[PDB]
RNA sequence: AAACUUUCAACAACGGAUCUCUUGGUUCUCGCAUCGAUGAAGAACGCAGCGAAAUGCGAUACGUAAUGUGAAUUGCAGAAUUCCGUGAAUCAUCGAAUCUUUGAACGCACAUUGCGCCCCUUGGUAUUCCAGGGGGCAUGCCUGUUUGAGCGUCAUUU
RNA sequence: CGUGGAGGUCAGUGACGAAGCCUAGACCGUAAGGUCGGGUCGAACGGCCUCUAGUGCAGAUCUUGGUGGUAGUAGCAAAUAUUCAAAUGAGAACUUUGAAGACUGAAGUGGGGAAAGGUUCCACGUCAACAGCAGUUGGACGUGGGUUAGUCGAUCCUAAGAGAUGGGGAAGCUCCGUUUCAAAGGCCUGAUUUUAUGCAGGCCACCAUCGAAAGGGAAUCCGGUUAAGAUUCCGGAACCUGG
RNA sequence: AUAUUGGCGAGAGACCGAUAGCGAACAAGUACAGUGAUGGAAAGAUGAAAAGAACUUUGAAAAGAGAGUGAAAAAGUACGUGAAAUUGUUGAAAGGGAAGGGCAUUUGAUCAGACA
RNA sequence: GUUUGACCUCAAAUCAGGUAGGAGUACCCGCUGAACUUAAGCAUAUCAAUAAGCGGAGGAAAAGAAACCAACCGGGAUUGC
């Protein structure tokens, strides 16, 4: 799917954050808040060069 | 509140009847997969919100 | 330059296109059996002088020609004549190619009777293959 | 168990309506004995003994408003028929099938002509 | 002092229950509904929000009336009943 | 020499990798045209003999009627089925119905289960009072019906 | 050299045990790797010729998940304070009752309410998790009971304000404005000097609706009663409004 | 004749195989968060059949030990297989302010082939 | 005839019968309309007559039977490859 793994709203922290500057979901309350995404390296992010 | 609105105590109602666990039967049927009750809710935990 | 991504044809269903084709020319034949799947087209001769050595198949045939076949317009159009108002005849050996061709039609159609029994005969799908355009 | 609508069809409204408050009588009873035994199976047929009194009932009574208003341009609009909104608001058969006076003619002096190319 | 301390004085609405979509998204003093656009006559969606719409949608309610319309267009809308 | 630290090996822990599974997803192709003032989509609240969900339904409430099938449902209870049959069922089909409060939402309002008006009918020892039941009262526009307004124009001495 | 899938072939391997995993055992390759034995396991899998790709990790303050040393460590030291006996219980520093010592000291650690919460109230049963010790106890867990009004409030009124209609803008979603720019609706009399079965004569006038449980406002008190109700229930005695 | 990531009904793939594939294979747009617009998870596998361990015994009890069911409990609703990090027990060994590695041999343990 | 009417225009009725709204929106017909980006330097072009916003339909919509294309020995509605 052209959408898969981009069906989130994240945001990277900025540099100097003690943490890696991969993008992080927002909001709060739930699990998926602070997880990496959008990356080919990251848990549910999109693939490396999706097929077409 | 004690003086409040009929909207708001029935919703409050509603909650009371849904506030239970699981009756002991359901455990007994066959091919049953509902083992606890997920949607509990108690009053200092998680508020209704309205 | 453009998002050319959001608008790409690929053309997978070429075989299921032809498929669909091939059951409406099928179904359009049983539904108008006996008579064809085409109208008798006339030969023009194509505009430009790159193109002027050569005849085609035409819209339909001018008022002039139907006229001289012996047929009126609304007649041959219920017969399955393909007549057009704007052509016009300017080319005497286009002019007889034409007439000839709506009289071998005439010679070659049987018509049946609005009332009465119908004589039963086999459907011919192709009018323009029973009567082919040949170069002069 | 329960009552039948067949056996239920045969009666007058008289008899219908006695049998319904029969049925709810005996189902207040059973909404007694419920606050002492919980499993009470009658309380099922009871309710469905009532909601077939209660649909034979409403069968007759728009039977014969049907019946009464047969035969009328206007019916009541739970009368009519439903289909779909648009389908209601298109045109009729009447209406989609005519033609100009002009147009008759012409279909009637030249129509589509059955032939074949055989001979 | 502007968070901890100031996070004891919340203890009013802005919004209340919506009658149309039932959420907690009333305005009381705008008497708007910042989820549905009621009391507006049509239904509040945007482009940009397809998750809203997807949240929102037919589909994710009980359909009483629209689930029948295929069985009665397939049998073609007919009246009547069957003759055994 | 023990203890302790580390290494090696066996078994036991921790944890859920690997492998094998899959009523799911993703992509392609084919066919069809069917929402709503005859009240849609969506929302709230309810409904099961013993249910909080999912699923179904609306005070006829996991449903009624009709047709088909032909003996179940099952956790328990309870039907069985005159078995020589107008007959289970959380079955299939679905053409008759029911369809609370809402919602474009339509008597006026709505942070209220607030406030009216019209017609019919019934019960309270009732010409006056009260209550119950049934059916109604939105806006724009079209055609027609009826009742009207304005020296705007005109006629009106046998 | 190695990995997922595809065409062909070995009438290939396999419940007398496929794949995977562990292994102080064995062999072949310079190596990438390949092969064999033993254990565990329980249903699929491989050699060769080719086709194909989301095909090989030590790092990216990489992603997700899991786990150590730190470490039985820092700490559980604000709000003066606890003790004796009996009962219950398997178990009592923490539960119950009695006996003592203290504290809040009426601007309370008392008795009621508003917002908010929504059953937390009360009874019975009861301890797996929670109450950073404990627990027989609990605002915990399981099953139920409980909120009674003509006089208390809402409901009615208007305040700052909000906002339709008549109109006028705006492609339009909609905007202005709140009595204007409107034919915006009620009442009285009549045997209307009768033209014969057709309604005549008069009168007064300004704008929907929403907006306060602390403003305005009709009218109720005492005694008793419950496990939990109370100006509402019961007894007695009143009052208001409408007819 | 053309379009069609919405709706209804079908057929398929050299696609993915539970950190993959839609966010969702499961009561998933759920639980949860935010005043609100919105944000948004984790989570599949006993066995062919629940036959889900009767009975005895110790313990207040959770449970343990016998016994039993089942092909198997090296399947006990922590449930197919069950890796690594990290940990316990047992056995062997080394250790005077790190350990680990390379070449060579001693010592202890252990082991294959060739056996006419 | 200071009467009785014919018309015209404008009203009203819970008058008789109807119709519009809203949802969905993949594709379709209109309106409105950026910036990130990519470059240049007669102060710009590109992204783009796109995203977002608004209005209106169907099973397809739109277009459509020339005030056309041409300059030939002429073709002959629209649509799509
Ligand atoms: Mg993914
Ligand atoms: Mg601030
Ligand atoms: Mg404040
Ligand atoms: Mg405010
Ligand atoms: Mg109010
Ligand atoms: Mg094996
Ligand atoms: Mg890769
Ligand atoms: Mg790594
Ligand atoms: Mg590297
Ligand atoms: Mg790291
Ligand atoms: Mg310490
Ligand atoms: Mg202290
Ligand atoms: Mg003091
Ligand atoms: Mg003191
Ligand atoms: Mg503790
Ligand atoms: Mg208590
Ligand atoms: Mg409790
Ligand atoms: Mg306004
Ligand atoms: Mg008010
Ligand atoms: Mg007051
Ligand atoms: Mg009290
Ligand atoms: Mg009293
Ligand atoms: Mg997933
Ligand atoms: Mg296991
Ligand atoms: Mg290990
Ligand atoms: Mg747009
Ligand atoms: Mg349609
Ligand atoms: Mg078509
Ligand atoms: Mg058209
Ligand atoms: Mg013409
Ligand atoms: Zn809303």
């Amino acid at each position: 799917s052209e959408k898969a793994g981009h069906q989130t709203s994240a945001e990277s922290w900025g540099t100097g954050r003690a943490v890696a500057r991969i993008p992080r979901v927002g909001g709060g309350g739930t699990g998926r808040s602070g997880q990496g995404a959008f990356g080919n390296m990251c848990r549910g992010g999109r693939m490396f060069a999706p097929t077409k | 509140a004690a003086q409040k609105s009929f909207r708001i105590k029935q919703k409050m109602a509603k909650a009371k009847k849904q506030n239970r666990p699981l009756p002991q039967w359901i455990r007994l049927r066959t091919n049953n997969t509902i083992r606890y009750n997920a949607k509990r809710r108690n009053w200092r935990r998680t508020k209704m919100n309205i | 330059r453009k998002h050319w991504q959001e608008r790409v044809k690929v053309h997978f269903d070429q075989a299921g296109k032809k498929v669909s084709r091939r059951n409406a020319r099928a179904t359009r034949a049983a539904k108008i059996a006996p008579r064809p799947l085409d109208l008798l087209r006339p030969v023009v001769r194509a505009p430009t002088v790159k193109y002027n050595r050569k005849v085609r198949a035409g819209r339909g045939f001018t008022l002039a020609e139907v006229k001289a076949a012996g047929l009126t317009a609304a007649y041959a159009r219920t017969i399955g004549i393909a007549v057009d108002h704007r052509r016009q005849n300017r080319n005497q050996e286009i002019f007889d190619a034409n007439v000839q061709r709506l009289k071998e039609y005439q010679s070659k159609i049987i018509v049946f009777p609005r009332n009465g029994k119908a004589p039963e005969a086999e459907q011919v799908l192709s009018a323009a293959a029973t009567f082919p355009i040949a170069q002069p | 168990a329960g009552v039948k609508a067949y056996e239920l069809r045969t009666k007058s409204k008289e008899q219908l309506a006695s049998q319904l408050v029969d049925l709810k009588k005996e189902l207040a009873e059973l909404k007694v004995q419920k606050l002492s035994r919980p499993s009470l199976p009658k309380i099922k047929t009871v309710r469905k003994s009532i909601a077939c009194v209660l649909t034979v009932i409403n069968e007759q009574q728009r039977e014969a408003v049907r019946q009464l208003y047969k035969g009328k341009k206007y019916q009541p609009k739970d009368l009519r028929a439903k289909k779909t909104r648009a389908l209601r608001r298109a045109l009729t058969k009447f209406e989609a099938s005519q033609v100009t006076e002009k147009q008759r003619k012409k279909q009637i002096a030249f129509p589509q002509r059955k032939y074949a190319i055989k001979a | 002092g502007k968070g901890t301390p100031s996070f004891g004085k919340r203890h009013n609405k802005s919004h209340t229950l919506c009658n149309r979509c039932g959420r907690r998204s009333f305005h009381v003093q705008k008497k708007t509904c910042s989820s549905c656009g009621y009391p507006a006559a049509k239904t509040r969606s945007y482009n940009w929000g397809a998750k809203a719409k997807r949240r929102h949608t037919t589909g994710t309610g009980r359909m009483r009336y629209l689930k029948h319309v295929s069985r009665r267009f397939k049998n073609g809308f007919q009246t009547g009943s069957a003759s055994k």
